[PDB]
């Protein structure tokens, strides 16, 4: 099999009767990764993300049998406080890279000023301390430091943008690569779209809405706004989630608030939702134990 | 499409 991480690529000889937990543990041991609960192995079926089941046969999955057979090692779940919950430099680094990619690809909205500060920590992490003798005008010119949306919002040239980033970069002197990547994560985790799984749903009337699923609970959004939910259901505020046919129903732990019901058509998606729900709830509770 | 329920918490 071919295992693709954010920064690296592995090749593995897999035994035909091995299970997800075997291949996962193999990748985890190879990386030196002891906090395994955040991660998973991803392939996508028909435009939909899917994850490798631990207790099921590897080749039983819908993954393309055509060689090489390819899975992406990625964080499935996100901590509530990155600095507090990510102990190993390896786990931190994995999150840093994946999150930074989400932000650059505009999977996670970041506003312009924050995006410049984020870019500056990424530069600190890669190049170490700012050195005007080492780093002169044009030194970032081939890097992609900013979302295109931020760049397009202004008339600024690459050197104008380099100047804004370098101005911030200069002030980070003294922070080690891991500390810089963690400062990046502290900012990114406060972004509103950070760590949220979005799914198109519809309510009883048939109004198209968005279901978010994250570490803190469940959220309903107007399709146009992914930043602020119209409704939130914190994990410790919900009695049960129910699924049958194409429908979900959310029953609040307080009987005096209406249950929320919605329709989700695609079946593969619905499993993902339940998976994500169970996973996120589990992690929510264990932080509070 | 199997029926699923998640019971969260104890109450």
């Amino acid at each position: 099999v071919r295992i693709v991480t954010m920064d690296a690529e592995m090749e593995f000889n897999c035994e035909m009767k091995w299970k997800g937990k075997d291949l996962f543990d193999l990748v985890c041991r190879t990386l030196g990764l002891r906090e395994t609960w955040f991660f998973g192995l991803q392939y996508t079926i028909k435009d939909t993300v899917a994850w490798l089941k631990m207790d099921k046969k590897v080749l039983d999955h819908d993954v393309s049998k055509e060689e090489p057979v390819t899975f992406h090692f990625l964080a499935k779940f996100y901590p509530e406080n990155a600095e507090e919950e990510l102990v190993q430099e390896i786990t931190q680094h994995l999150f840093f890279l994946q999150v930074k990619k989400q932000i650059l690809d505009e999977k996670v909205y970041c506003p312009p000023e924050a995006s410049v500060l984020l870019a500056s920590y990424a530069v600190q992490a890669k190049y170490g301390d700012y050195d005007p003798s080492v780093h002169k005008r044009g030194f970032l010119a081939q890097e992609e430091l900013l979302p295109k949306r931020v760049i397009n919002l202004y008339q600024m040239t690459p050197e104008m943008w380099e100047e804004r980033i370098t101005a911030w970069y200069a002030e980070h002197r003294g922070r080690a690569r891991d500390e810089a990547e963690m400062e990046y994560l502290k900012i990114a985790q406060d972004l509103e779209m950070y760590g949220v799984n979005y799914f198109t749903i519809r309510n009883k009337k048939g109004t198209e809405l968005l279901l978010g699923v994250d570490a803190l609970g469940l959220h309903i959004y107007d399709p146009e706004n992914r930043l602020t939910p119209k409704i939130s259901f914190p994990w410790n505020e919900i009695r049960n989630i129910s699924y049958s046919d194409k429908e979900f129903t959310i029953k609040p732990l307080d009987k005096k608030i209406d249950v929320f019901k919605f329709n989700s058509s695609k079946l593969r998606v619905n499993k993902l939702i339940l998976q994500l729900c169970i996973g996120n709830h589990d992690l929510f509770m264990r932080r509070r134990k | 499409d199997e029926e699923v329920e998640l019971i969260l918490g104890d109450t």
